[PDB]
């Protein structure tokens, strides 16, 4: 259960449907879907890296 | 404001369930199309209103019912927008 | 009681919330051509699939087989609802990419059903 | 032999105003090396601080002994900071090039 | 119930299952919650007597001990025709009572 | 009342909470479904034209409060009898009944 205390509140997320699905404004710094999936894939990869580099040393 | 929006969701819930309830923004056209269609259904249902209409026009009852079913599509003309 | 009885209310029971699907069918701006009806028995699908895969892959910047197969699964029914498909993709893609995406996938399926072979015009060419 | 809520970051209340940077680091640096110190500028936050220790055990010890210390004739209130949220995006491009340089360096995958 | 505005009825198409009432709810009307003049028997929809839930209370959900009726006034107004009258959500009052006793006890 | 007269008793509109041996619950059958109140109105209630007219005690001549009773509460308590039929339900040889 303690795993729910590891999770932190994410930064601001974007709403695609807001204002009739308008063209998204650049430099808004709101995460979209593809930003989220990149971060998820990137942390999976980073832990694979540390798990590999653990066994070497 | 929020009370306006909660009234709005409740009334569209009703209108889906019972076809033909209104809300504060029912137009004339909508109200009258509902009461035309309800009238047609009522005429089909009662046997003696349907007899009366089949006598007053010299038609058979099957023709009368079929014409009433044809009128159910646009009973009051096209939508007014 | 194997689960609780209480599981939340469904949308048919609860009047406190408005119908979000109808509301989005009003306010999103859909592409020009999506009103034309499509029959999928008249369309060949597996020739359509690699273009979709490639199209989604470059829009996304990576490949998501769940979005891919989701799009494919929506096209399995006989008359696919195009407006719901643009809504259901708007979350994953920009909502501007979803509009463009339907705007090219839909006339392509129209061209496919007009053919006898099942194949749209630009794919008969090439 | 530690509770899960222990953290490297400490939050400090009742800090006398315009205390020096040197005096701060000297007070908090006894328990271990210090990763970073942030001091509140805005007047609603003014007079309170965050201190990050490089070691988790030093931060544990500084909470355990630091509390109720008397600096500038006032008691010092120390707590753990609960880093419960993130304030910016994690900048996938920098993390990508960093991981590419590590993986290139050790031939991992 | 009529005393709780946030409670919600099932209202699906009722079936051949007879709804029942636990000892606490015995003798009252499911809709308007009265004690007098019982007119008609309550029928519940299929899902609401699925499985283990077969035979629980309509109004609260406890072990049912007698049959539930509509009163005469709900029959005359045809409130007995709206659907399955099983209450599908606990509501704020029931939940608050639990946490309050648990805090104390 | 005595045991044979208890079919002449009136019932309370609300059902009894102790269900066993009740006369007004659904299971007992004394609370019937689809009751028309106008048809069952004169049952076990006073009706000056009907069969239960306003009676007085046969002994003290003061008015009873229960339909179909021939003895007022005090006289029935003191003599030990059923208020409706007058059969004795209590042996009062050793009881100094006190009206106080
Ligand atoms: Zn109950
Ligand atoms: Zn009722
Ligand atoms: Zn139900
Ligand atoms: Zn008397
Ligand atoms: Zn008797």
């Amino acid at each position: 259960k303690k795993h729910r205390r590891t999770m932190i509140i994410s930064p601001e997320r974007l709403d695609p449907f807001a204002d009739g699905g308008k063209t998204p404004d650049p430099k808004m710094n709101a995460r979209t879907y593809m930003d989220v999936m990149r971060e998820q894939h990137l942390t999976k990869e980073e832990r694979e890296i540390r798990q590999q580099l653990a066994e070497k040393a | 404001m929020t009370d306006r929006y909660t009234i709005h969701s409740q009334l569209e819930h009703l209108q889906s369930k019972y076809i033909g309830t209104g809300h504060a923004d029912t137009t004339k056209w909508e109200w009258l199309v509902n009461q035309h269609r309800d009238s047609y259904c009522s005429y089909m249902g009662h046997f003696d209103l349907l007899n009366y209409f089949a006598i007053a026009e010299n038609e058979s009852k099957a023709r009368v019912r079929f014409n009433l079913m044809e009128k159910m599509l646009q009973p009051c003309g096209p939508p007014a927008d | 009681m194997d689960a609780g009885f209480f599981r939340g209310t469904s949308a048919e029971q609860d009047n406190r919330f408005s119908n979000k699907q109808k509301k989005l069918l009003k306010q999103l701006k859909f592409a020009e051509c999506l009103e034309k009806k499509v029959d999928m028995s008249k369309v060949n699908l597996e020739v359509i699939k690699p273009w979709i895969t490639k199209r989604v892959t470059e829009i996304l910047g990576f490949e998501d087989d769940v979005v891919i197969e989701f799009i494919f699964n929506q096209l399995e029914v006989k008359n696919p609802d195009s407006k719901m498909m643009q809504i259901n993709l708007t979350g994953f893609l920009n909502g501007k990419n979803a509009r463009e995406f339907m705007g090219e996938l839909w006339p392509l399926l129209l061209s496919a059903q007009e053919n006898i072979a099942g194949i749209p015009s630009a794919f008969l060419e090439l | 032999r530690l509770p899960p809520e222990v953290n490297r970051i400490l939050y400090i209340r009742n800090l006398p105003y315009k205390i020096t940077a040197e005096e701060m680091y000297d007070i908090f640096g006894k328990y271990g090396p210090i990763r970073q110190i942030r001091v509140g500028n805005t007047p609603e936050t003014r007079g309170t601080a965050y201190v990050v220790y490089e070691d988790i055990f030093d931060a544990k010890n500084a909470c355990d002994h630091l509390s109720g210390f008397n600096v500038c004739n006032r008691y010092l209130v120390v707590l753990y900071y609960n880093a419960n949220r993130a304030f910016q995006k994690m900048d996938t491009k920098k993390k990508e090039e960093q991981l590419k340089l590590l993986k290139e360096k050790y031939g991992i995958n | 119930a009529k005393h709780h505005p946030d409670l919600i009825f099932c209202r699906k198409q009722a079936g051949v299952a007879i709804g029942r009432l636990c000892e606490k709810c015995d003798g009252k009307c499911v809709i308007c919650d009265s004690y007098v003049r019982p007119c008609t028997l309550v029928r519940i929809c299929d899902e609401c007597n699925y499985g283990s839930y077969q035979g629980r209370c309509v109004i609260c959900g406890g072990p049912g001990v007698s049959d539930a009726y509509y009163c005469k006034e709900c029959t005359i107004q045809e409130k007995d025709r709206d659907g399955c009258p099983k209450i599908v959500n606990l509501g704020s009052s029931k939940t608050d009572l639990f946490y309050e006793r648990k805090k104390y006890g | 009342v005595c045991e044979k007269c208890e079919k002449k008793l009136g019932t309370v509109i609300t059902p009894d909470t102790w269900k066993d041996g009740a006369r007004n619950t659904t299971e007992s059958g004394g609370r019937k479904l689809n009751e028309n109140k106008a048809l069952t109105s004169k049952k076990a209630r006073f009706d000056p034209y009907g069969k239960n007219k306003f009676s007085t005690c046969r002994i003290c001549k003061s008015s009873v409060h229960q339909p179909g009773s021939h003895y007022c509460q005090g006289c029935a308590y003191k003599k030990g009898i059923c208020a409706m039929c007058g059969k004795k339900v209590l042996d009062t040889k050793n009881y100094k009944q006190t009206s106080v």
